[PDB]
């Protein structure tokens, strides 16, 4: 499991 | 000329605290997370803060970050001369292209000498230039510290914005700063007014020099 | 040991084309997202676009200011990022650099957080879009407006206008005069031409003893100008 | 041993004043009629006016183009003729000289005929009515339009524009190049500024071997310009 | 720009005859007597003829003068190289101020060498000048004999008179003549046409040079 | 008796 914090991310 | 807005400069003595603001809009800072970068002359930007208030390993807790609405702030406590550099914020736009957006940057000066007022010299157009159907007023600004100024030109008393070109502050050999500002006119205009003035603002105090076609 | 080295910058006429390339080293190129950023003189950093990794679709995004004219692409085969610029406008003039989207990873209680940021930055390559071409400077004398004899020191100078490209070298009395000399950095004009000033402050009570000649040397156009300033 | 020497000429702003004087020698001044004539660059001689001898009333006559602004007078006491010019216009710019009305006498059968003509002439004094003032020249390279390699000889040059006043000295390669050099006389502009050209013809089949630098020296404004011409 | 009108120049070989006309009006030549002067470079005018047709002692009878109506003529027979100089007529106006009036002078050349066509070089504005917001076409005319020419500029094919400055012929070291002609344009104009041309007329024959912004 | 031929003369 993963959380992505950024532009064009998820 | 900058998506996010930060004050152009800030100064304080070693050991003191300081804060740098960064203003944006709902589309950017409001909706997302802010990052803060530190940059030294001639090197790549170094990540200082991410996720609005987090510090990457190696970054001492003298650095802090916060975000409130469409504004973000960076704080630095216990200033050290080594903290003297540029600081800029960044985020991304929640639009379709998801642009990374940046602030114009903040130069932090860690006072290492007594503040110096700037010297200002204003030269009127030379007679040789006028006969070439051109007229340039030259405002030279030197020996000031810290390195940040504001330059405003006046025609008689009315502010003048058209025809102005000002260089960014530059570091002198003696560690103080210099800068130039030019005002392009038509031989006609130059003769059309009683005078022209160059007023430079530095640390609140404003210096002002004037020239009149009279002679 | 990570770095990004770009090249291809130069002078282009408005409307022309230019292809910038960026070579990376020190990491697995295919796995990162790449960005092109630019910073024009005086202005702040502007994001131009990006190209995602092949794993993420390899799609590209472009700033509204360059869509339709710019194209980004990658050749993972040789650690190279490309920026094809067409229909260049003078407003595209700027230092272009490539950056990678890096990340700081944090392990939360239940989730793993990835915070991305522009990590590695190249030193950039200068792209000037101007119709301007090689040109020597016009040198005009800068004499004090009011008859300077009242103040202790007087300021004399030289206005080195409209030249291109940089740099211009200025000396006084062939290098014999160095004390009280201030040559200011050049200002860049819309035309693409530069202009700078050089002033020397001398004792007002001395004007008349000797002469002051500014020696303007502009190697790029092989122009040398010696101008005596008086008053 | 007759002669007329005038003086007082110089540069005057439009609207200003000027007083020309003319001194005579070699004859009885009081007995002759005096004239002031002028010749502007390019144009033909124009009579300005005269002052009769005291014996003939000492009255003065003026050309319609200067009446009201010019005044002539004489001081027989010291063989001197005067021309006071007021409200000068740029169109008054010209070489001014004094002349005397002389005469060839012929004895007819019953009468004695006196035929008059402008007899003695002065060398003149230059009067320039211009708002122009001291200024160094702008030097531009003059390279052959068509790629010169077809013709046997190629022509290179320097355009020495808008300077004032005269003269401008031009040399090539510090004086080392003197063969095939042609510096043309200056042309006077409405502004009051001069411009000239200097060209050197070299073997077309030689371009590339060495360099050609025109050294423009303008003493009046203490300006020296060295410009290398290429192609 | 000359009260009385005379041709600007005339040429003939030694031993030949030559005549110079001078046209005026009833107010001057018609009503009064004509005088003729001879002038050598750097010297004062010398009286040649007075009372329309009389010669001062010393003037050989190879010189003659006549007046018919409002026109006067000067003749010279058995030309000698030493007769090469300027010749102008004069009279006075029968008006109230009694002005002495003059002709523009006619340069008489006594052929002392074979006639030479002029060399013409046309330079387009330099790239450095254009960036200075100016454009000058330079037409150089040299090595021609006798010393008289006519210079006409063409924009595409249309004659151009505005912005032209031409110097008077000048004597070179090798006794031939030189002259310059300049055409001031705006960077815009220079690019606005297909080409520009400088055509010099000398002894009937006309030389023409052209330049095109194309390169 | 004198005849005068010139501008400004009797």
């Amino acid at each position: 499991k993963r959380i992505h914090i950024g532009p064009g991310r998820a | 000329q900058s998506v996010l807005t930060q004050p152009p400069s800030v100064s304080a003595a070693p050991g003191q605290k300081v804060t740098i603001s960064c203003s944006g809009s709902s589309s950017n800072i409001g909706n997302n997370y802010v990052l803060w970068y530190q940059q030294f002359p001639g090197t790549a930007p170094k990540l200082l803060i991410y996720g609005n208030n987090k510090r990457p390993s190696g970054i001492p807790d003298r650095f802090s970050g916060s975000k409130s609405g469409t504004s973000a702030t960076l704080g630095i406590t216990g200033l050290q001369t080594g903290d003297e550099a540029d600081y800029f914020c960044a985020t991304w736009d929640s639009g379709l292209s998801a642009d990374w957006v940046f602030g114009g940057g903040t130069k932090l000066t860690v006072l290492s000498q007594p503040k110096a007022a700037p010297s200002v010299t204003l030269f009127p157009p030379s007679s040789e230039e006028l006969q070439a159907n051109k007229a340039t007023l030259v405002c030279l600004i030197s020996d000031f510290y810290p390195g940040a100024v504001t330059v405003a030109w006046k025609a008689d008393s009315s502010p003048v914005k058209a025809g102005v070109e000002t260089t960014t502050p530059s570091k002198q050999s003696n560690n103080k700063y210099a800068a130039s500002s030019y005002l392009s006119l038509t031989p006609e205009q130059w003769k059309s007014h009683r005078s022209y003035s160059c007023q430079v603002t530095h640390e609140g105090s404003t210096v002002e020099k004037t020239v009149a076609p009279t002679e | 040991e990570v770095q990004l080295v770009e090249s291809g910058g130069g002078l282009v006429k408005p409307g022309g084309s230019l292809r910038l390339t960026c070579v990376a080293s020190g990491f697995t190129f295919s796995d990162v997202w790449l960005n092109w950023v630019r910073q024009a003189p005086g202005k702040g950093l502007e994001w131009v676009g990006r190209i995602k990794s092949r794993t993420d679709g390899g799609t590209t995004d472009y700033a509204a200011s360059v869509k339709g004219r710019f194209t980004i692409s990658r050749d993972d085969s040789k650690n190279t990022l490309y920026l094809q610029m067409n229909s260049l406008k003078t407003e595209d003039t700027a230092v272009y650099s490539c950056t990678t989207d890096g990340f700081i990873m944090i392990r939360g209680v239940s989730e793993d957080y990835y915070y991305y940021y522009m990590d590695v930055w190249g030193k950039g390559t200068t792209v000037t879009v101007s119709s301007a071409s090689t040109k020597g400077p016009s040198v005009f004398p800068l004499a004090p407006c009011s008859r300077s004899t009242s103040g202790g020191t007087a300021a004399l100078g030289c206005l080195v206008k409209d030249y291109f490209p940089e740099p211009v070298t200025v000396s006084w009395n062939s290098g014999a005069l160095t004390s009280g000399v201030h040559t200011f950095p050049a200002v860049l004009q819309s035309s693409g031409l530069y202009s700078l000033s050089s002033v020397v402050t001398v004792p007002s009570s001395s004007l008349g003893t000797q002469t002051y000649t500014c020696n303007v040397n502009h190697k790029p156009s092989n122009t040398k100008v010696d101008k005596r300033v008086e008053l």
